């Protein structure tokens, strides 16, 4: 749905407006799960090679780990550029359509009529 | 010794461990640079101290 | 013979090489320790700690403090002749009903 | 082959998909659809049998075919509208013949026979090839002109193939069989998705791509093409046994897997549209390839059928196969689901 | 809840990096300090929920639950390590992880605030329960107990997901403390009816409801120990604590499409009563046990009474705690003759004198002596659908006639009479064993003291 | 840099290394035929790398160690009980046999390797081409049944269509009488049983079947007990050979990559010599396969991958 979006600037990764967005903190628990999916490739790919699981090859664990966090703070970054964006649209909508989304006279429970189905 | 045949991975392939370990270092200081920038311009923009 | 499989072991007997065995494993060392942690987090702390802690729960969901609550209003109503309770829960005051 | 030309014969096989992905020009669609057809051609003959000359000719058949309905779409459209823009199509003919064609190429039911024969006949590289990296194409053109798509007609070939995908697999031995009637009925979900939200038919594809990968990858990474030589797993590469597990029940869709995600937002979706009878017809048919994924499961992870005793002499070699990406491939293909609000990036 | 999540999550790689030899010892004595905690949940106020987060919450229904949960992971660790000790470390390691990890997917499943929540972690336990049925089972029929298993619940759970979906878009919400406050009551057309029907199979079949339960005589049957155990006492109360849950969203429909599964429990329990009776399985006759039982939980969920509320959240904890102390018991017996018919050894009495005492407490309590909290769940829920319908005191009491006839032939077939004279391999009961049906029945029988405790969030 | 198609074209091509001296020589003949001593004699005038025949031990001597494993490690196949009861009951005589023919072919594999990698010849001592004969005469003296001789072929055609030939097949013809009385001599108790039946069964195979069909695509060069003696005849008429048969002919740098990286990775050579047919003989049960590879992996060396044993003294496993 969003992708004509009139502000979009076509195959871009991250766009300029994006930069004034919070980037995402690297305690982030989203991009620590990220890190923890990159130690488990890691110990995988010790696994399948038959190497000490745990003990092998610690360079390469750590490129694991690196490789994960990296790409996965980037993909954060867009992922919440997609969900401001749709929030900026939205509410633009909105504002521009006031005939279509009208605060409700909305009354109290002591004058609004609810049915009583016993429980007998 | 102990194998009769000479292992692939009996020594440490000495270039790729340094390629590796250069490799996780670099992505982690341009990780940290690119996100004290995004801090930087992400206050410069919001006027924020 | 058909597959070349294993006969089916035995059944062994615990007892047999340790007649003091508590049935937890093989090495009668870890088998003490086995029974040790289980006796004494099982039954000293789980069930007898637990059970003092549930006893001594600080009014559990409000039941003592709803009778004396309750003791409080009936004193005062009765000491002011109206009902101990009404039929309405809500002032009809505040209601206004349909048509 | 040389392996110099087996390099650049990948290489355009990539290029003739990208042309189709970047192309704004209906030509210049149809041409990255020959110059792809063209360069798999060699990948699918490269070890010379009978079987793979079989498979060669009826692959052939069927793209050749639905290229000429492809290329009579684009004219009737030209006809009707006076220009080429890779778009909505402008006429209801034009319109009916491309989708056919896209299904053809795609090899969804009732345009589904040729999958499992060419599959079978093609070594595990080639099918792996087949069934991920020739779906994107005729994916990126269904997702450009889903608008101009009858709907009647795109649900129909949707249903059926989660049908014929979900009961073809049941009769099958062989794992290559398996995974062609596993990727039609996967095929169906990303289709049945794609007129209320194409990010999700993305979203599917991207997934069903890792978790198929993943299984062709094990699958070269030990030669084991039957389900019975699959079953010798245990008794060689344990460890195997467990990753093979698991991507086989995250492609069954169960919790907390990856391959719930995309079962689960696809459902989200059209049920925002009212469509409440589909997904639920849907998921339920979804239950036929569980079970013969299940069955696998059986017969490699959860019990230990016989070995052989030549399998001892097998104990004392390492596995050098290079399992390029798959301690990765696996980890995306079970652990993603909580990250699944990550799929906005395709947005 | 994380720091019941965390601690469990660390018996993993306490499990994987301990001595060879310390792997029983190890997971037993932290899973048992990790139950210890739990009672930290038992901060209940009379009003309010205790609600900890966007995504997780204990009031006194999940808490009980939450509690028996934890509690039951050492006793399976227990129970299990006899019969794996001959199982390689890596797959003894395994095994342990799996138990870990549905102990995870519980407290997480039983404390989930939003229904899509509860619905992942729900499904998420179907994983590591089918692995365990099927790897560690003893017999054939263990690859088949687990298709009937996976394949019924999956059958009723993909309906449920549909729903729920349709919930959040027409509501906006699936949090539950939400859904207490903006439900709105249920037409009566159609399209609702297959609504209520999607909302309530998935938790029926696992309950089990009568006519949908033929997978648990399977999956009980086959499983391993450590597979009944968790099974019976905690696993089929996903659907009571689900029925619980979803039926606040479902009124005033519930009055009339509640009939026919009011009607499939008040016969079923009669039936499946009637069958324990003739059963030559000791297993199997257990199984058939918690059918009739959980079908008074059923009929309780349904009629929505305060006092049929109480009375369900007494029964599943009164079931739980009996159903897995009699599987212990009953495989106990295996381990020494290998065989799960229970005309096979007779007169055990005579050879295991205390263990015939764990027999009679266990039998006890299954039948629904007072004051035991099994009979004070039974009461409540006999009291609650007088109520709703006197006659219904008729199938209500034939069904307590017929549970006492099959809790004491069971007792009497195997404990009493004569020995079999050629069984003679029954050597005497291991300090392990004895504690393993201690740990049932000793906390089993100090509810009685303080049982408002498990009587749920209506008292 | 490790053997693959990146070291093909950096220009690692087996042209450069082969030359008319890179020649693949197998010695056949009957048992106790003298073909073991001259073998040996023909590898060192021409200087090939010589190959002892494989036995049932031959691929512990390439790997771990290279000392021979426990026998439970190779099902328990023996020889000894094969002459001692070549028709018991428990398959050992068609397990021996299928364990052999999965040595050879591990051996043959090895010796194109090393042709292959290095360019040096290799005189070999019987091969998978010449291994069927063995079969033939356990069958025809009963020793096996009809269906482990169905298994064989089954295996044997999905695995040697992979190889080329060897480009020198010399036979070694020493009359069955003969070789009966050379086996006494020699003073083994358990060959001393062996029946002139089946030593002639053999001879027919080698004479009926092999030599024939060799002849077709190898150079095959004949020599009774006593010409055999003379190694520098031998040797002499190796050296003038023509060498204008053969599928050797056909081969170039493309063809030739193909080969070296089937031989070099050796699960792909044994990938059908386990081929899920259920014959009794060969069949393993779970419990009983489970329990043995268990203890594979428990011996000095195995439990990793090569150069990952602590135990054996590997270090840097850190960063490696
Ligand atoms: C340009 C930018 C760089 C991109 C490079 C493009 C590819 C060219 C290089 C590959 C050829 C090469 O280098 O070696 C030749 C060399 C030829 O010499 P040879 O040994 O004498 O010939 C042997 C046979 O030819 C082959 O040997 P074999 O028969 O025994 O098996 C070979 C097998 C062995 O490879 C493996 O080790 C198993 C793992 C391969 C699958 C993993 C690929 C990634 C899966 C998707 C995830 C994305 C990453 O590799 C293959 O299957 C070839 C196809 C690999 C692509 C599979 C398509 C994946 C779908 C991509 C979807 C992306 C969108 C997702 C949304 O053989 C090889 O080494 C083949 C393996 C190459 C490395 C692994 C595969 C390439 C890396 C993945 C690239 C992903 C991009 C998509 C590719 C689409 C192609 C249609
Ligand atoms: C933007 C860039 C940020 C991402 C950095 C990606 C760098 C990865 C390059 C690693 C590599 O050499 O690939 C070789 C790789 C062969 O290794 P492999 O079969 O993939 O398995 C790993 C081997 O054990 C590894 O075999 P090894 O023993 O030869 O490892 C030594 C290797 C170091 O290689 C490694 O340590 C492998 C582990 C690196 C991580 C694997 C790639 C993961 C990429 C990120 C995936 C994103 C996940 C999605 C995000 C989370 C979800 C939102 O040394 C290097 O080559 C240093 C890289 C120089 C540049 O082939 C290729 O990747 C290209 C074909
Ligand atoms: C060598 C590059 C090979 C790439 C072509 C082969 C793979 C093609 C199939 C990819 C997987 C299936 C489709 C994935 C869709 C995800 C696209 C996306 O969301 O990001 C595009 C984003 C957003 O572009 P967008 O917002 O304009 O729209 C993307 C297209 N749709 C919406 C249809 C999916 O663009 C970029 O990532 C910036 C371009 C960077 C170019 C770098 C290329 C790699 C070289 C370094
Ligand atoms: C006849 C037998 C002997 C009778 C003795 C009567 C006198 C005993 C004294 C007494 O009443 O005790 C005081 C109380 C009852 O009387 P009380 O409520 O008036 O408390 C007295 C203390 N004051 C005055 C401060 C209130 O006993 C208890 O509360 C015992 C509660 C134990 C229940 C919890 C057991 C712990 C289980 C650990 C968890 C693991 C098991 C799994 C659980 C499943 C999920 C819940
Ligand atoms: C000439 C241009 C044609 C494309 C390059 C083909 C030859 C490249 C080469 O020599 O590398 C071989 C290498 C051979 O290595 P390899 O990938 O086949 O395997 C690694 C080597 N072994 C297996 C031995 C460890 O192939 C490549 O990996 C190159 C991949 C990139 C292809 C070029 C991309 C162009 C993008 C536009
Ligand atoms: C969600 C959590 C999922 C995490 C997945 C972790 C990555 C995959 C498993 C890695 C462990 C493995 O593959 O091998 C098992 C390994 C056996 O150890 P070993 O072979 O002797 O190696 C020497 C150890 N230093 O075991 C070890 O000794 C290393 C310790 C790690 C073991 C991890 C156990 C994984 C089981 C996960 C099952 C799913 C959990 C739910
Ligand atoms: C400087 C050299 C260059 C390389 C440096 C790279 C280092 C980082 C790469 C990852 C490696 C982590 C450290 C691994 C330590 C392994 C040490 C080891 O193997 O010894 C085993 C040790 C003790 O075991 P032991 O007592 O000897 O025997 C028990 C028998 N059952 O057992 C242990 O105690 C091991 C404990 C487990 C290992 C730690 C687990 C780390 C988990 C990482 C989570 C990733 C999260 C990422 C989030 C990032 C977000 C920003
Ligand atoms: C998940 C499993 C899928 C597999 C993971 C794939 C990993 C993709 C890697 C993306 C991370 C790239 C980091 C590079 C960042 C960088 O420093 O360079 C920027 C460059 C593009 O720069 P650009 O923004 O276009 O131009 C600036 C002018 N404004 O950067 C680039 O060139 C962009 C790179 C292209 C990325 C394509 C889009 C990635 C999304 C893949 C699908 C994600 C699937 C999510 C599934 C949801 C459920 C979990
Ligand atoms: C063995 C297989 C195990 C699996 C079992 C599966 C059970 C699924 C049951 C699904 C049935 C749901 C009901 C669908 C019918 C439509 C319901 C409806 O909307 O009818 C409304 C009407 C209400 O009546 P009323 O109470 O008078 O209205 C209020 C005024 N007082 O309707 C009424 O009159 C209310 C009464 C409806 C119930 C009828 C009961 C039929 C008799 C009992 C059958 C027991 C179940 C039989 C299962 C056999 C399956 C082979
Ligand atoms: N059953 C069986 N026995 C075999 C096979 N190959 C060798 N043998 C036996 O291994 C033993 C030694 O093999 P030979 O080389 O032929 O005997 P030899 O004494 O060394 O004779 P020369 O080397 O020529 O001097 C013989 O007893 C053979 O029976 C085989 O493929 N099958
Ligand atoms: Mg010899």
């Amino acid at each position: 749905m969003m992708t004509g979006r009139q502000g979009r600037a076509t195959f871009q990764f991250l766009p300029d407006e994006a930069r004034s967005l919070p980037p995402p903190k690297l305690t982030d628990p989203r991009l620590a799960f990220v890190g923890f999916l990159g130690y488990c490739s890691g110990l995988i790919d010790n696994a399948i090679r038959r190497r000490p699981v745990l003990l092998a090859g610690l360079h390469r664990q750590l490129l694991y780990i690196t490789s994960f966090v990296f790409v996965g703070y980037y993909l954060l970054k867009r992922q919440d550029y997609m969900y401001a964006v749709r929030d900026h649209d939205m509410f633009s909508y909105i504002k521009s359509h006031p005939e279509d989304f009208p605060e409700k006279d909305k009354k109290t429970y002591g004058e609004v009529f609810e049915e009583f189905h016993p429980v007998r | 010794k102990f194998y009769i045949q000479e292992p692939p991975h009996g020594s440490p392939n000495w270039l790729k461990v340094g390629l590796t370990l250069g490799t996780s270092v670099f992505l982690w200081i341009y990780l940290i640079k690119q996100h004290n920038e995004d801090v930087l311009e992400y206050k410069r923009r919001n006027g924020l101290e | 013979l058909r597959w070349q499989e294993d006969p089916e072991p035995e059944d062994e007997n615990l007892y047999e090489k340790n007649p003091d065995s508590h049935g937890y494993d093989k090495d009668p060392a870890v088998d003490i320790w086995n029974m040790r942690v289980v006796f004494f987090f099982g039954f000293s702390i789980v069930l007898v700690l637990g059970s003092t802690f549930v006893a001594y729960l600080p009014d559990y969901r409000m039941q003592e403090w709803a009778r004396r609550e309750a003791e409080r209003l009936v004193k005062y109503r009765e000491a002011h002749g109206l009902p101990i309770m009404e039929s309405n829960c809500f002032d009809p005051s505040k209601i206004q009903l349909p048509e | 082959m040389n392996p110099i030309i087996f390099i650049i014969i990948l290489l355009t096989i990539m290029l003739g998909t990208i042309i189709v992905m970047i192309s704004s020009h209906w030509l210049l669609v149809w041409i990255g659809f020959e110059m792809n057809m063209l360069a798999i051609i060699p990948i699918m003959m490269k070890n010379h049998n009978p079987r793979a000359t079989e498979a060669s000719t009826k692959y052939f058949l069927t793209q050749s075919t639905a290229s000429m309905l492809l290329m009579m779409a684009v004219i009737i459209n030209l006809m009707f509208s006076g220009q080429w823009t890779v778009m909505k199509l402008f006429n209801p003919m034009a319109s009916m013949l491309m989708t056919m064609a896209l299904a053809m190429k795609l090899g969804m039911a009732p345009f589904h026979f040729w999958v499992p024969e060419v599959t079978q006949g093609i070594p595990l590289s080639s099918g792996l090839i087949l069934l991920t990296w020739q779906k994107l194409a005729p994916m990126s053109v269904l997702y450009q002109i889903f608008p101009s798509i009858n709907l009647n007609l795109i649900l129909t070939l949707s249903v059926l193939s989660i049908l014929i995908g979900g009961w073809g697999g049941l009769n099958q031995t062989q794992l290559r069989k398996i995974m062609a009637y596993s990727s039609i009925a996967h095929m169906g979900w990303m289709t049945a998705v794609l007129p209320y939200n194409p990010t999700m038919t993305l979203l599917n594809l991207i997934i069903y791509i890792i978790m198929t990968s993943t299984m062709f990858t094990m699958f070269m990474a030990n030669s084991t093409t039957t389900t019975l030589s699959l079953s010798h797993t245990w008794n060689k590469t344990p460890i195997m046994t467990v990753l093979i597990l698991a991507t086989l029940l995250s492609m069954g869709g169960l919790p907390p897997l990856s391959g719930f995600m995309p079962k689960w937002m696809i459902i989200q979706e059209m049920t925002k549209n009212n469509s409440i009878i589909l997904p639920t017809f849907m998921a339920i048919t979804a239950l036929l390839n569980l079970y013969f994924y299940m069955r696998l499961t059986y017969s490699t992870t959860l019990t230990m059928f016989p070995s052989t005793n030549n399998m001892k002499m097998k104990w004392q070699f390492p596995l050098m196969k290079k399992m390029t990406f798959l301690p990765t491939m696996v980890v995306l293909s079970t652990m993603m689901l909580p990250l699944t609000p990550m799929l906005s990036v395709l947005e | 809840m994380l720091k019941y999540i965390i601690p469990t999550i660390m018996l993993m790689p306490l499990t994987w990096l301990s001595k060879n030899n310390m792997i029983w010892v190890n997971s037993t004595a932290h899973s048992l300090l990790i139950s210890f905690t739990s009672l930290l949940l038992m901060n209940q106020f009379g009003d309010n929920s205790l609600n900890f987060s966007l995504l997780f919450f204990s009031d006194s229904l999940s808490t009980p639950l939450l509690i028996l949960t934890m509690w039951l992971l050492p006793l399976m660790l227990m129970a299990s390590q006899h019969h794996l000790s001959k199982e390689n470390l890596t797959r003894k390691k395994l095994f342990i992880t799996m138990l870990i990890s549905l102990q995870l997917f519980l407290i997480m499943t039983f404390t989930a605030m939003e229904l899509i929540l509860f619905y992942i972690l729900f499904e998420a336990t179907l994983v590591p329960t089918l692995i365990i049925i099927t790897r560690w089972g003893n017999q054939t029929e263990r690859l088949n107990a687990g298709l009937y298993f996976l394949f019924y619940t999956l059958a009723g759970s993909l309906p449920l997901l549909v729903a729920l979906i349709y919930i959040q878009n027409t509501v906006g919400s699936l949090n539950f403390l939400m859904l207490q406050y903006w439900v709105q009551p249920v037409h009566n057309s159609w399209s609702n009816v297959f609504m209520w029907l999607a909302c309530m199979m998935a938790f029926m079949v696992k309950m089990p409801l009568y006519g949908l339960h033929l997978w648990l005589p399977k999956a009980h049957v086959e499983a391993p120990i450590a597979g009944s155990m968790v099974l019976a006492a905690v696993l089929l109360k996903l659907g009571g604590y689900g029925m619980l849950r979803i039926t606040l969203i479902l009124n005033p429909m519930t009055d009339f499409m509640a009939y026919p599964f009011i009607m499939l429990s008040l016969w079923g329990m009669i039936m499946t009563s009637s069958i324990c009776l003739r059963q030559t399985d000791l297993k199997s006759l257990i199984a058939y046990s918690s059918v009739s039982h959980m079908a008074l939980v059923i009929v309780a969920i349904l009629i929505q009474t305060p006092w049929s509320y109480m009375g369900a959240t007494a029964l599943m904890i009164a079931h739980g705690l009996t159903s897995s102390m009699l599987f212990c018991l009953a495989n106990s017996n295996y381990e020494r003759i290998h065989s799960r018919t229970m005309i096979l050894a007779r007169g055990l009495q005579t050879l295991l004198p205390l263990m015939a005492t764990w027999w009679l407490l266990a039998s006890l309590t299954n039948l629904a002596l007072p004051p035991t909290i099994n009979l004070i769940g039974e009461l409540f829920v006999v009291m609650s659908t007088f109520s709703w319908s006197n006659i219904t005191i008729i199938l209500m009491g034939v069904n307590m006639v017929i549970t006492a006839l099959y809790s004491l032939y069971m007792l009497i077939m195997t404990q009493r009479g004569k020995y079999t004279y050629h069984i003679n391999n029954i050597s005497p009961s291991f300090t392990r064993e004895n504690a393993l049906m201690s740990l049932h029945i000793l906390p089993l029988l100090l509810l009685t003291l303080n049982p408002k405790i498990i009587l749920g969030p209506l008292y | 840099l490790q053997y693959g198609p990146l070291a093909y074209i950096l220009g690692e091509k087996a042209t450069k290394k082969m030359t008319e001296k890179s020649k693949l020589i197998t010695v056949d003949g009957n048992i106790c035929s003298g073909k073991s001593k001259l073998a040996k004699e023909i590898a060192e005038k021409l200087g090939l790398k010589h190959f002892p025949e494989a036995g049932i031990h031959y691929v512990d001597s390439t790997t771990g160690d290279g000392k021979p494993l426990p026998v439970q490690f190779s099902g328990n196949c023996s020889l000894e009980k094969f002459y001692d009861d070549p028709k018991s009951n428990d398959g050992n005589s068609y397990r021996l046999q299928a364990w052999l023919y999965a040595s050879r072919l591990l051996q043959y594999a090895d010796a194109l390797e090393h042709l292959l990698s290095t360019g040096q010849g290799v005189v070999l001592e019987r091969s998978i081409y010449s291994d069927f004969v063995f079969l033939e005469a356990m069958y025809r003296q009963g020793f096996i049944r009809k269906q482990c001789v169905d298994h064989y072929n089954q295996v044997k055609k999905v695995t040697i269509c992979e190889y080329l030939p060897p480009h020198v097949v010399v036979y070694v013809d020493v009359p069955v009488p003969e070789v009966q009385s050379r086996i006494q001599k020699k003073g083994n108790p358990h060959e001393m049983k062996i029946t002139s039946a089946y030593l002639q069964d053999i001879e027919n195979a080698y004479k009926g079947t092999f030599l024939p069909e060799m002849s077709e695509k190898c150079e095959v060069l004949q020599y009774s007990a006593w010409e055999a003696q003379d190694a520098e005849k031998v040797v002499e008429d190796i050296e003038y050979l023509k060498y204008d048969k053969g599928p050797w002919l056909d081969q170039n740098d493309r063809k030739l990559h193909k080969l070296r990286m089937l031989v070099q990775d050796k699960l792909e050579v044994l990938n059908y010599t386990s081929i899920p047919v259920f014959l009794p003989e060969v069949t393993v049960g779970a419990h009983q396969s489970d329990q043995v590879f268990q203890e594979f992996t428990e011996l000095p060396g195995r439990k990793y991958r090569a150069g990952y044993n602590e135990d054996v003294g590997d270090k840097w496993i850190w960063l490696k």
